[PDB]
């Protein structure tokens, strides 16, 4: 009874302080002033239980869980977008759009955050395969595009990157040709010249270019094909022209 | 504490009770036997002994355990087999080298040699804590962590001691709570009674479906995650095949198997079959055994594990639902738990009831089915969780009018029958149109249709063809074979291919275990469009064999569509059905002419 | 004093018999939990009390005693409508207190407002099969008899949702003269069924004028058994105090009877037949006694409980005593629900107590009882003719059985066929039944008068 | 259907703002008779019952 209200107020204040340490959210922090007022000063459990016993504070489990679900979804969405950062106005507009929605448990925001969290959890303990590197680069570009465009917009690039990461996560250890062909088709199907420029490091793109050059390198049994395949291995960035030129050599 | 006054039969009587409650477990004598105080009459307390009372004499002390009879919840529950009383099966298999627990066991309910890495949460010093908030996390799986370190119930205060990150054991403490002085010590694992359910913030209506992989099960009557389901067992009709196929083919993060009154062969087959087979979620290092929990008690063990198996599985499913993961509770069977409760009730000397069962069997069976369900996490952190109670109901006493099967059938809203001929026919489950029913198909069709379903239109049309063919089989048998029309042969031919493609599954390949909702949705639309095109083509003038031979590979490809990979359109949609709809529309003109 | 012993949910204490019967007692233990209960038995230097909080974990020489000084009574007030409460009388939302102003005893009625005039005011609910085949009155107790695998909660939710919309049009018809109120009592029900009934109560608009009692299988049976006496005491106190017609639905009767059977084996009472308690007539007589007109000629207490069979047999004492003690019954058939009929209300063994004294002038017709009796006899003879036509054949049967066989087939899918949100008046049921009843001659129809039969076939 | 997700929040703001006049008369009319009930409540607790 009182332990869920005091633990919900202290967990709401600790979650609000852990969500934004700068305290630049005046819109989201303005509605939570009644819960942060008891945490920003001296307030024991007997004062919160005595004030909650007389109806001088919030004591509804459905209203407290529904109000805490927006802060939990905002903290999970802001925490799942790491290492990228989001703007305060975009987080305030996403929290205002999520607060004005009638459904906050069956919506696609928790399914998209759980889908990105499954790719991040699968990438945090991935094996030494190329699907963890390509899924890490696609999860980094999907995290940069998701943090840049917000979760309220249904872009085709975030759905294609989440579908490619979800399809790459469902693969096994006997499908390296389907993961390399799916990564080559997904990289060639993008409308940008380089989707990893300014997001991933040069060693991550050089590991994928060395992985594709090492994969197409064993099928070359000619001097002209070996020199043409070796001429595209000195680059440190990945692009569609390198994969298209490497595919023509093989 | 107390003194042994007398020992007659399997029950022990101990006097000198000076505060011993009727819910706390203790060991009588110097053997450390399992027992609990069921009742008390004056100064002498009545305790039921579930073990062998050999070597017990009058005048021995009774040492209480210091808490109620419950199980320990912590890291290490996955990839391990235990009983209902929280007994270490791997410790007995390492020390004694057997599968049966010996008399006088007093070891802990969890292993202490497997250390886990503890990480601190978002809670810091100075802020108040409460039961339900995520205080940390500990690895429990073979590859990733799924066991969230949360505050236990009946506790609150301030974090006086904040343990840092690092590797620690279950016996060593990592957290301390300060409330009204020295309240108690906190560790990785926690204790909770099996007779009290795990509290939460609030309950919600279950509308999410259980990811199992059955095309006919999800298409005909899809059982949602968080509802009560009852199935009639026959001890060999297909009860273990649905649990073994549901455990391996299921893609859930958590799984709890509860064996109350099994013979022992099904627990060894399900226990040995788990590490040999792989899962569909891309798991590695024992994904089937790591994501599942094994609670298997045989029919020759004590009744404390068989009666406390449902409470331990419901408590572990409540803790797994409170942690934020979805767990499926498969129990078999309730008749062994009712017979184990009736054996302890008749052996204890209590008043009997109708059909020889105890009077608390209806309240315990109603509380066991009412305890499960989909709800939110307790405390301030609200998480999405579901608990599906799928308990089998075998016959007890050679009758069918007892309150066990009638109370469980009347209390539950979902049914899934099993037939002996259906298990021999390679059908899983053995219920086509008259052995299964569900009342939550409206909300499950609203949610699955809410994502991207087309099953809401063909849901009644899928069962209508099977009901029309089953109703036409009796008219064809009794009335005559030539009395049927051309539409009944196309409807029975479409229901035979839909039942053989959907209901006919025995795990022949890797695509028959895991089934997406898009392939089951397009599979019913392909059979509905083939039946509508066959009826419209036959209505314009044509023969039955001329229409089936006119279809040919269009109808033959729909039966062999399950053998193809499920990644046809993007990763889950079958691309053969989209071109097969236009190919059937183009073949409908050639089938008529 | 201290707790001398404990057997199940009842604990034997060494307290003196100075306190009165039904007084509340508080047990203080050193484990950090307090349990409140009522003294079920009093004696000299000993007493037996049944606690409503906690089941196991009661110390023998570590428990304390406290004298509350108040009898076990549910405080009924006019501020209880509009909030979710439990079966013991505690809110689950953690909101305000009960704020009860009157004292009502749970064991027997404390006023005894037995009406000396029979009810003749027909109360409508939006069902042509229920109200047409069985005449309803102001305060007539009519239970629904179901079995294992039947949707009684859908019929109770449809009766609760349909009950509240016909009161505005029925207020001008002289069928009702007061406001409509609902009584929600749940014991041993799922959370999805309680949320489904709460959605029907919120959709019907009776959430701010009714009290909800949430009782599950995880609590004690003593606290769950106190919910029907508190709901019937609040419905009788609101109906007698406010002069309004209140309909109380208490489900299920088997869950409340299971607590009485579980609280009968541990006691010294001898059990009855079928493993049930031998004092079920006294417990069922308290709920069945609160039914009928109230003092003043402006209020009544109507009870529509849902009773499910615990074994699926017609030889149980709960259905035989509940069906004989009530003034009617609603039969449910598995073949009607499995065939596709909605709602599955059986008309073969269905019969009402009042058929010639429950309909009046202004809201119902006089030929509704003769049309209901002729439809019931034609439904039974059409059921026997349908069984003989299914067994022997239509060619071996006579020509008289074919008209009842076609009338049972047309009335089976025409009279009992209705939606889940459509309403039907009692006046349209006689005109709709008159068209289906015109399948036989005037000589074969002998369950009505010759003037009404000759004026309308 | 667009007016059912976000348009139902104005009904709770209109009901919370619409009850500001009734919340003052309860404490205003109840605060006057508190001294007369406190003296009667103290005499009942101070007497031997």
């Amino acid at each position: 009874y009182h332990s869920q209200v005091v633990g919900k107020i202290g967990y709401i204040a600790r979650c609000m302080q852990t969500i934004d340490p700068e305290n630049n959210l005046k819109k989201i922090r303005e509605d939570y002033q009644d819960v942060l007022i008891w945490a920003e000063k001296n307030y024991r459990f007997e004062e919160i239980l005595e004030a909650s016993k007389s109806g001088k504070c919030p004591n509804d489990l459905d209203a407290l869980s529904r109000r805490s679900l927006i802060l939990l979804e905002l903290l999970r969405l802001v925490s799942s977008i790491s290492p990228f950062k989001m703007k305060l106005d975009l987080i305030e507009s996403q929290y205002e759009k999520m607060k004005q929605h009638v459904n906050l448990w069956k919506s696609d925001y928790h399914v998209k955050l759980n889908q990105l969290n499954q790719l991040t959890d699968y990438l945090k303990n991935a094996a030494p395969t190329p699907k963890n590197n390509f899924l890490r680069a696609m999860t980094s570009v999907l995290q940069m595009q998701i943090a840049q465009y917000g979760i309220t917009e249904d872009n085709e690039g975030i759905n294609q990157l989440f579908k490619l990461g979800l399809h790459l996560l469902a693969m096994a250890n006997e499908k390296i040709d389907e993961q390399y062909h799916l990564f080559k088709g997904y990289v060639k199907d993008q409308p940008e010249e380089s989707p990893f420029e300014g997001i991933l490091p040069a060693e991550d793109q050089k590991i994928l270019v060395k992985t594709m050059i090492d994969y197409a390198m064993p099928k070359l049994s000619s001097k002209v094909l070996q020199d043409k395949l070796s001429a595209l291995s000195s680059s440190d960035v990945l692009t569609k022209t390198l994969l298209d030129s490497i595919d023509r050599i093989v | 504490y107390g003194a042994i006054y007398s020992v007659s039969g399997p029950v022990v009587i101990a006097e000198n009770m000076i505060g011993c409650a009727m819910y706390e477990l203790v060991k009588v004598g110097h053997d450390n036997l399992v027992g609990e105080v069921i009742r008390i009459d004056g100064d002498k307390a009545t305790i039921q002994v579930y073990e062998e009372t050999a070597g017990l004499t009058v005048g021995d002390p009774v040492l209480r355990t210091g808490k109620p009879l419950s199980v320990e919840l912590g890291p290490g529950l996955m990839e391990t087999i235990y009983d209902g009383i929280q007994r270490p099966l791997k410790a007995i298999k390492e020390e004694s080298q057997s599968i049966y627990i010996p008399r006088g066991i007093d070891t802990p309910a969890l292993d202490r040699t497997i250390k886990w890495q503890f990480t601190p949460g978002k809670f810091q010093v100075g802020d108040h804590i409460s039961g339900g908030d995520i205080y940390g996390s500990v690895f429990e799986n073979s590859l990733i962590s799924s066991h969230k370190i949360l505050l236990p119930p009946r506790s609150r205060g301030t974090i006086t001691w904040i343990a840092p990150a690092g590797e620690y054991t279950l016996d060593e403490k990592i957290l301390e709570v300060e409330f009204d002085g020295k309240k108690s010590d906190f560790t990785l694992y926690h204790t909770w009674p099996v007779r009290v359910p795990r509290p939460v913030t609030e309950k919600l209506s279950a509308d999410y479906p259980l990811l199992t992989g059955q095309r006919v099960l999800d298409a005909l009557f899809p059982c949602v995650q968080g509802g009560t389901t009852c199935i009639p067992g026959a001890f060999g009709c297909g009860k273990t095949v649905i649990s073994q196929s549901l455990s391996k083919y299921s893609n859930s993060d958590a799984i709890i198997y509860v064996g109350c009154g099994e013979r022992g062969n099904e627990m060894a087959e399900v226990l040995m079959e788990f590490p040999e087979l792989y899962t569909e979620m891309s798991g590695t290092k024992e994904p089937i055994m790591k994501r599942t929990t094994l609670v298997a008690n045989t029919s020759n063990m004590p009744v404390a594990a068989r009666e406390a198996s449902i409470y331990t599985g419901i408590t572990l499913a409540e803790y797994f639902r409170d942690q934020g993961k979805n767990v499926s509770m498969i129990a078999d069977s309730s008749s062994r738990w009712a017979e184990a409760l009736r054996e302890i009730s008749g052996r204890l000397g209590e008043m009997p009831a109708d059909q020889g069962f105890p009077a608390y069997l209806g309240a315990k069976l109603a509380s066991f089915y009412e305890r499960a369900g989909k709800a939110v996490a307790l405390g301030s952190p609200d998480r999405t969780g579901s608990v599906s109670i799928v308990a089998a109901v075998s016959p007890a006493g050679g009758d069918f009018s007892d309150p066990v099967t009638t109370a469980t059938l009347g209390i539950t809203q979902v049914f899934w029958g099993l037939d002996k001929k259906l298990a021999q026919r390679k059908h899983f489950p053995s219920i086509n149109t008259s052995v299964s029913y569900s009342k939550y198909t409206n909300v499950l069709n609203k949610f699955y249709d809410s994502n991207y379903p087309e099953f809401p239109v063909l849901r009644d049309r899928m069962k209508e063809i099977l009901s029309n063919a089953e109703e036409l089989e009796q008219v064809v048998q009794l009335v005559g074979k030539s009395a049927l029309s051309d539409s009944d042969k196309i409807t029975l031919d479409v229901a035979t291919l839909i039942k053989e493609d959907f209901l006919q599954q025995n795990g022949y390949s890797t695509y028959d275990a895991f089934c997406p909702i898009w392939k089951t949705f397009d599979m019913m639309r392909a059979f509905i469009s083939y039946h509508d095109e066959a009826q419209k083509a036959v209505a314009n003038g044509a023969n039955w064999s001329k229409l089936a031979d006119s279809t040919g590979d269009v109808k033959h490809a729909v039966s062999s569509s399950k053998f193809f990979e499920p990644s046809r359109g993007e990763k889950e949609v079958h691309g053969e059905f989209e071109k097969l709809l236009s190919t059937m529309q183009e073949r409908f003109a050639e089938s008529t002419d | 004093n201290t707790v001398s012993g404990v057997n199940g949910p009842l604990v034997i204490l060494e307290k003196v018999k100075f306190p009165r019967y039904n007084e509340i007692v508080n047990l203080t233990l050193p484990d950090g939990t307090v349990r409140q209960g009522q003294v079920l038995e009093i004696r000299g230097d000993r007493a037996i009390v049944q606690v409503f909080e906690g089941t196991s974990g009661i110390d023998v020489k570590k428990t304390t005693v406290e004298f509350t000084g108040e009898s076990l009574r549910i405080p009924v007030s006019e501020d209880m409508l509009g909030r979710i409460f439990d079966g013991s009388g505690r809110p689950i939302d953690n909101g305000p207190k009960v704020f009860a102003e009157d004292y009502l005893d749970i064991n027997g009625s404390p006023i005894n407002p037995y009406a000396r005039i029979y009810p003749e005011e027909m109360i409508s609910t939006g069902v042509s099969a229920i109200d047409t085949m069985n005449s309803i009155a102001r305060g007539q107790k009519i239970p629904i008899f179901s079995a294992s695998g039947l949707p009684h909660n859908e019929i109770a939710a449809q009766i609760c949702r349909q009950a509240g919309l016909v009161r505005p049009t029925k207020d001008v018809h002289d069928g009702h003269e007061e406001n409509f109120s609902i009584v929600f009592a749940a014991m041993g029900v799922n959370l999805e069924t309680a949320r489904f009934f709460k959605q029907d109560f919120e959709e019907n608009g009776s959430l701010e004028r009714t009290s909800l009692f949430l009782n599950l299988a995880n609590d004690p049976t003593i606290e769950r058994i106190i919910t029907p006496r508190l709901a019937l005491t609040t419905a009788e106190y609101l109906a007698y105090q406010t002069e309004r017609h209140v309909l109380t639905i208490l489900t299920d009767m088997s869950s409340y009877a299971d607590a009485l059977r579980e609280v009968s084996a541990a006691r010294e009472e001898v059990p009855g037949r079928r493993g049930y308690p031998g004092y079920m007539y006294t417990d069922l007589s308290t709920i069945y006694e609160r039914a009928g007109r109230v003092e003043g000629r402006n209020g009544s207490i109507t009870q529509i409980p849902i009773l499910t069979m615990p074994n699926d047999d017609i030889t149980h004492p709960i259905p035989d005593l509940t069906g004989y003690i009530t003034e009617g019954q609603i039969f449910v058939d598995r073949q009607l629900h499995n065939k596709g009929i909605y709602p599955p209300i059986n008309v073969l063994p269905s019969l009402s107590r009042l058929m010639k004294s429950a309909i009046g002038e202004g809201m119902t017709r006089k030929d509704h009882g003769d049309v209901s009796n002729q439809l019931y006899a034609k439904y039974a003879i059409g059921k026997d003719a349908a069984a003989m036509k299914a067994v022997v054949g239509e060619e071996a049967l006579s020509i008289e059985d074919k008209l009842s066989l076609e009338f049972l087939e047309k009335f089976e899918k025409t009279f009992i066929t209705q939606g889940a949100y459509e309403d039907r008046t009692v006046f349209e049921s006689l005109d709709q039944a008159w068209s289906l009843l015109r399948i036989y001659p005037k000589e074969m129809l002998n369950r009505i008068s010759p003037k009404i039969l000759d004026e309308f076939y | 259907e667009q007016k059912n997700a976000g348009g139902v929040g104005e009904l709770e703001k209109k009901a919370e703002a619409g009850v500001q006049g009734e919340l003052a008369e309860i404490k205003k009319i109840a605060e006057k008779k508190k001294d007369d009930v406190v003296k009667i409540l103290i005499e009942t607790v101070i007497k031997p019952s």
